[PDB]
């Protein structure tokens, strides 16, 4: 399941709940903003055979179930900090921060890696993928800083020479 | 063998052990085997050859200098660029010039150009001192 | 202030911190490899004092003008100094002492004259009211010996005409990455370095074709060798005095960041009450 | 109240709560439910009262003791912000986990530095152990920077008592590793408990160069010290 | 709707060389500031110059800022302005002055204007 | 954020300019005027053109006035052409 | 009250020109903060030197303040202070540290008080 912005429908609550008289929060957003998209998102979960097997009264028996959901935020100028934006990000198994200086810069999809992970992780991945993908992350995460320090260092040490044109090839 | 070390003000050209060596003298052409009293003499710009041990031979270029030859020991202390009477008159009314019409030329460093230029435009009305109440 | 004018200034302090985190490595790296080409240049200088010290105070002697002293009416200063900026303390130290010392003199009623390497001192004695006869810039972190050659042809032609008494070169010292210091040294006429000969019974040299148009040479290039070592000290120097001053400048950065984050976080709760006050008491 | 219920038994009962910020976003959803007026950043007007009312349960008595672990979480990396400065109130100790000192392999990844208590007085844990945990501190912060000095200058640089600060550094994080009990089923090897006495013995010894004769890596995950030398033994 | 896929190749790129010369120009200044123009390379000094050329080509005058100005309006069409941008970035105008592209309109009327001038 | 959107033009008064002795204090990067050129007399529109690109160009450089000393000199006299406008 | 019409010309004069010395200090406050001190200029060491020494001058001991400090206080006439901010920024007092400046009265009492530093 995907929610394509987990971000108005806050605001579509917001609205209802103040044309209700109802007392707001923080940005006045209603008292409860985080018990709506908490009770929205703890649904989507893994269930096991047994719990199918009740449910279903015994007509399916080998199988678990499973709703995973990609919620969509937008944040304002990348501040990932804002009161809805750091709810959500603390409701949810991980987050994919999708960069506007890599997207503008034509880095498309633009993952930001290091601010971006999956706190499920190699369990979720299969085998041949968690062991070829297992030394990216961080070899991006780290060109990317080194890809900084070089717009003022010339004449790089060639140690670092071929890590930034690795990176850059990987990139 | 003996000892051969060619040495610019700047930086170390040539070393090792040798067998035998031909230079142009300012006085004529020489050549040095082991042993070789000693001598001290001017060269002219030009090749030099050495042999290195086991005859392997090999040529350097050389700008001018100083041959000083010891009995056991020789060392070529030679120059950067050729050195003449009339060239260096020339750098020093080109250094003499610079000097009154206040020709003030640039370095070439563009990474301190690109740093510094970053570093002035992010500190500019910063007003951070007026902001926090630090006394200073 | 507000909220959103101390996040735009914590924003780019943090990226001042960047960058004088990045000037510190590269100056680093810098200093190393000066201070390799430093060491690169010992032989040249170290080899041809051996040979002037035989040549004029051995088994015998000849004697050249730089080499005996004279009564001093005037004097020459070889100044060097950065091309960059950022350095520290260096330039005005070493300018400082210098002033001192060039007014110790003609508080004896005796004259200077500049010469200048780097466009600092340039700019800087140029408007003190320094007496600037010869000049070199822009040789960066590219010191060569060539284009030296001019202005200490300047200096050696005045003194051997009879115009200069004394020469000295003013530069800085590297002595540890730590530390570095101004020093004014003589180098006309030639000091003493401890050259005794005794081992030296043994032989004296063939000349070709004599050895006074020899010795002439010798000195004159043993000048510039020294010039060319002090610029490369002095180089070394900067680069040193960047990297701690960088450094500084990155402790300095990150230890303000912990205050504007104090002044925006009370900026934010103040904001989020003043809003929310007035919601609740504007409502009924 | 179960665990007051085991503490009335005469018992010593820790008690978890793996999260009091929500505790306190709860009270203040509930508080905006009942219509009361927004306090200081939002926050219910109760707020250092719904909070004292929990944490004054949590104290030993005459007959029995509850000792009480807390995750914490601070809004906005903010130590201000009401909900956090109403807890700190009641914080006796407080330590923190880092990322980077588990990247070293080092597990517990307790942050020597900034882990803090205010049980650490000479009047209540002795002149002893408080210095010792002065001593093993201001060690780990000399070779923070000694580190950074080795990153940019390279490790020729450093003074020669400073390559020996470096290496007695390294023993003591080192030796601040522990094979837990639940921990074989990652690292296979047995679990240890160490008595305090122990510890005390351990770095007293490796901060005044007893145990310099001895490598690094005879210190790392196993327990006592007086089992660092017989790890040393087989190395 | 800048795509390649709705605007062509053409546009596109005409589109994403103008953004990457101006891009680079900006990476310029501040050296140009410290460091002055003759120390740029070949390479880069042609890059400030069509920059700049760039920077006068995107000015026009308008039918209705003629009350501002008096200088008569201009309609330019989009092919014009795509064969113009194009020949200036290929080094195509390198022969005409910075100014005979200020206000110019279509680029056939830049090389009219730098005979005047 | 009413009036300012109800008018014609604004003229922003600063009080860090206040002080350093720039009175009156206007401050000509951040004020506006609607009606222009329109509203002047024809010898002053003609002359304040090249006051406005002065002191735009004095703006746009004015963040190096604290590393002026290793400037180059073609732009170090915008940046003092600027100064003598203001 | 400061106009140069109701304070006369030398004493709006000096009170202006000192509030531009504290500002021209004012906004380099930051450049000292995060670079140190010897980045600045000659004429901007020099600026920063004669603002903090305005600064000391601008302090005075109250006879009110005899219980906080027991020095005396003391009572400084209009014209001994246009003068003695005159002298300041003029530099004929640049000879003399801070603290020679720091709660005294008339500038004679600074030039006095240099004296035992």
């Amino acid at each position: 399941i995907i929610y394509d912005d987990l971000s108005k429908q806050a605001v579509a609550y917001r609205q209802i709940s103040l044309l209700l008289r109802r007392p707001p929060g923080r940005e006045a957003f209603p008292g409860d903003v985080f018990y709506l998209h908490s009770r929205l998102l703890e649904r989507a979960a893994r269930v096991n055979a047994e719990y199918v097997e009740a449910f279903t009264k015994g007509e399916v028996k080998g199988k678990t179930g499973s709703l995973t959901a990609l919620p969509i935020i937008e944040t304002q100028a990348g501040d990932v900090s804002a009161f809805v934006p750091t709810n959500v990000i603390s409701i949810t198994d991980g987050q994919i921060f999708l960069e506007t200086n890599l997207f503008n810069a034509g880095i498309r999809p633009a993952v930001n890696p290091g601010i971006s992970v999956s706190r499920v992780g190699g369990a979720a991945q299969t085998k041949i993928m968690k062991k070829l993908s297992g030394g990216i992350r961080t070899a991006l995460a780290q060109y990317r800083e080194l890809a900084a320090f070089s717009q003022f260092a010339s004449d790089l040490d060639d140690a670092t020479r071929k890590q930034l044109d690795h990176g850059q090839k990987v990139t | 063998t003996y000892h051969l070390d060619v040495v610019s003000a700047e930086q170390q050209m040539f070393s090792g052990l040798v067998e035998k060596i031909q230079v142009t003298g300012s006085e004529g052409e020489l050549g040095i085997y082991p042993g070789h009293a000693p001598l001290l003499t001017a060269i002219k710009p030009g090749m030099i050859r050495i042999v290195k041990q086991h005859g392997h031979e090999e040529f350097i270029y050389l700008s001018g200098g100083i041959l000083e030859v010891q009995p056991g020991n020789v060392t070529v202390l030679a120059d950067t660029a050729i050195r003449g009477q009339d060239l260096d008159e020339a750098r020093a009314m080109e250094a003499k010039r610079k000097a009154e019409e206040h020709i003030s030329s640039s370095h070439g460093d563009v990474d301190y150009a690109q740093a510094s230029a970053e570093l002035a435009k992010a500190i500019a009305q910063l007003r951070v001192i007026e902001l926090t109440k630090k006394a200073m | 202030a507000g909220a959103k004018d101390i996040r735009s200034k914590i924003a780019s302090v943090q990226n001042t911190q960047k960058i004088t985190k990045a000037m510190e490595m590269v100056a680093a790296s810098k200093m190393r490899k000066s201070q390799d080409r430093m060491a690169a240049s010992r032989p040249y200088a170290e080899t041809m004092r051996k040979v002037i010290g035989h040549l004029a105070h051995g088994n015998l002697e000849y004697k050249h003008p730089y080499l005996e002293d004279r009564d001093v009416k005037r004097v020459g200063y070889l100044v060097v100094s950065t091309d960059r900026g950022l350095a520290g303390g260096l330039n005005i130290n070493l300018f400082k002492k210098l002033l001192a010392e060039m007014k110790t003199w003609t508080d004896k009623g005796v004259q200077a004259d500049l010469a200048m390497i780097g466009s600092k001192g340039v700019s800087f004695f140029n408007s003190v009211g320094g007496n600037v006869v010869a000049q070199v810039t822009g040789m960066g972190d590219n010191p060569s010996l060539s284009e030296l050659i001019g202005p200490v042809k300047v200096m050696l032609q005045a003194y051997d005409e009879g115009r200069l008494d004394k020469l000295y070169i003013v530069s800085n010292k590297f002595i540890n990455t730590m530390s570095q210091v101004p020093t004014i040294s003589q180098l006309l006429p030639l000091p003493a370095s401890d050259d005794d000969d005794l081992k030296h019974k043994s032989w004296d040299y063939l000349y070709e074709p004599d050895p006074k148009a020899l010795l002439d040479t010798l000195l004159r290039r043993y000048v510039e060798s020294q010039v060319y070592q002090g610029v490369v000290e002095n180089l070394a120097s900067e680069q040193a005095a960047r990297m701690v001053a960088m450094k500084a400048a990155t402790d300095n950065g990150g230890s303000l960041i912990k205050e504007l984050q104090l002044v925006y976080n009370k900026a934010r709760q103040a904001s989020i009450t003043q809003e929310l006050t007035e919601i609740v008491s504007g409502a009924a | 109240t179960m665990a007051e219920k085991f503490r009335d038994e005469g018992r010593d009962v820790l008690l978890f709560v793996d999260n009091i910020y929500r505790y306190t976003l709860a009270g203040t959803e509930v508080s905006a439910l009942l219509g009361r007026m927004p306090s200081a950043v939002g926050y219910q007007p109760t707020l250092a009262e719904e909070m004292g009312v929990l944490q004054e349960r949590i104290t030993s008595t005459k007959t029995g003791s509850i000792t009480s672990v807390q995750a914490v979480y601070v809004p906005a990396d903010d130590l201000t912000d009401p909900s956090p400065a109403t807890t700190f109130a009641h914080l006796d100790a407080t330590v923190v986990l880092s990322r980077q000192i588990a990247s070293l392999g080092i597990y517990p990844a307790v942050d020597p530095l900034d882990s803090t208590s205010r049980q650490l007085d000479p009047l209540v844990v002795g002149q002893e152990h408080y210095d010792t945990a002065r001593g093993v501190q201001s060690i780990l912060q000399r070779y923070q920077e000694l580190k950074d000095i080795i990153a940019i200058l390279g490790m020729d640089e450093l003074s020669e008592e400073d390559k020996l600060v470096v290496a007695r550094a390294r023993k003591i994080q080192r030796f601040l590793s522990q094979p837990f009990f639940v921990a074989e089923v990652f690292t296979g090897s047995p679990g240890k408990y160490v008595s305090l006495k122990d510890t005390i013995r351990g770095f007293k010894g490796i901060m005044e160069g007893e145990y310099d004769h001895l490598p690094e890596q005879a210190f790392y995950m196993v327990g006592s010290i007086e089992e660092a030398v017989e790890k040393a033994k087989k190395l």
